[PDB]
């Protein structure tokens, strides 16, 4: 699942 | 042909009370919760990177990093223990959503903040997506064990300044927001591919649709589907530079965006009376803010 990133 | 008959709040309210506005989205940030105290976490005017210097860093954001909180989660819980809020009262706008479910009207809200003023107003864990995950609840992070801990018992741990170990497996807990490195909520996937098949109105309230991917959902309405932004600022445009779904409230194509700006709470207290659900909203707060401050 997509992780959490700054953008 | 569109389904505001004007681009204003009144149209929105309008709409709202016609036969064809059965089905409400709600998108929320943290412009829903300055005027209950909590601060912007994503805005850099917080100054959340900036007193870290007793922590020894490699760098600033590792301490909002899953890898790293994992091996020295101590910067971490001082940092939550300087910005806990003195105290969990919802805005207008939280109990706002609360009447658009009292009234059958709330498909889902999905909220950035990690504050839990949504569930203290009363919203449901079924009516809401928090993306970023909330503070409402604890983990142990040993997948084997996964013990579930309630905010009281992560406040005690905060404030005693004792790193919150499980009493089952003597693990770390971990709040229940999502660090950078963490996999995003399936829920939020899993729920967008299905809501959106489904509303009639987007309300988008305190949030720069800045951060990603909660600020693509604009772009999963239907083409009809109208969206009010109530915020400080106009917001989700497309970008001149980066740019498709992008608001357009002002050019001579719009048809189904409106801004109004200004105070969240104003906004909410705006289309509440055009509604004239003003007076059962005025009760509402009220009555929940003084059992609040009676505790
Ligand atoms: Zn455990």
């Amino acid at each position: 699942l997509p992780k959490k990133y700054g953008g | 042909e569109r389904l505001l008959d004007e681009l204003t709040l009144e149209g929105v309210a309008r709409y709202m009370q016609s036969e064809r506005c059965r089905r409400v989205i709600c998108l929320v940030g943290a412009g829903i919760s300055t005027s209950a105290g909590i601060p912007d976490f994503r805005s850099p005017s917080t100054g959340l990177y900036d007193n870290l210097e007793k922590y020894h860093l490699p760098y600033p954001e590792a301490i909002f990093e899953i890898s790293y909180f994992k091996k020295h989660p101590e910067p971490f819980f001082a940092l939550a223990k300087e910005l806990y809020p003195g105290q969990f009262k919802p805005t207008i706008c939280h109990y706002f959503m609360r009447l658009l479910k009292d009234k059958g009207l709330l498909l889902r809200c999905y909220t950035q903040n990690i504050d839990t003023l949504e569930r203290i107003a009363g919203l449901e864990q079924e009516d809401l997506v928090e993306a970023h995950g909330t503070f409402y609840t604890s983990h142990c992070v040993s997948a084997s064990c996964r013990h579930e801990y309630p905010l009281s018992w992560m406040k005690e741990k905060i404030f005693s300044e004792v790193t919150p170990k499980c009493e089952d497996c003597q693990s770390l807990v971990k709040p229940d927001i999502v660090f950078f490195g963490e996999s995003l909520p399936a829920r939020f996937f899993s729920c967008m591919q299905s809501d959106f098949l489904k509303v009639d109105l987007l309300l988008v309230m305190g949030t720069s649709l800045q951060v990603q991917p909660f600020a693509s959902l604009i772009s999963k309405a239907p083409l009809s589907t109208p969206r009010l932004l109530i915020n400080k600022e106009k917001a989700g445009q497309s970008d001149p530079f980066l740019g498709g779904g992008g608001m357009d409230f002002d050019s001579k194509k719009a048809y189904r965006d409106v801004a109004w700006l200004g105070e969240c709470d104003q906004g909410c207290l705006a289309l509440a009376e055009l509604l004239g659900w003003k007076k059962e909203l005025e009760d509402l707060v009220r009555r929940e803010h003084a059992s609040i401050d009676a505790q």
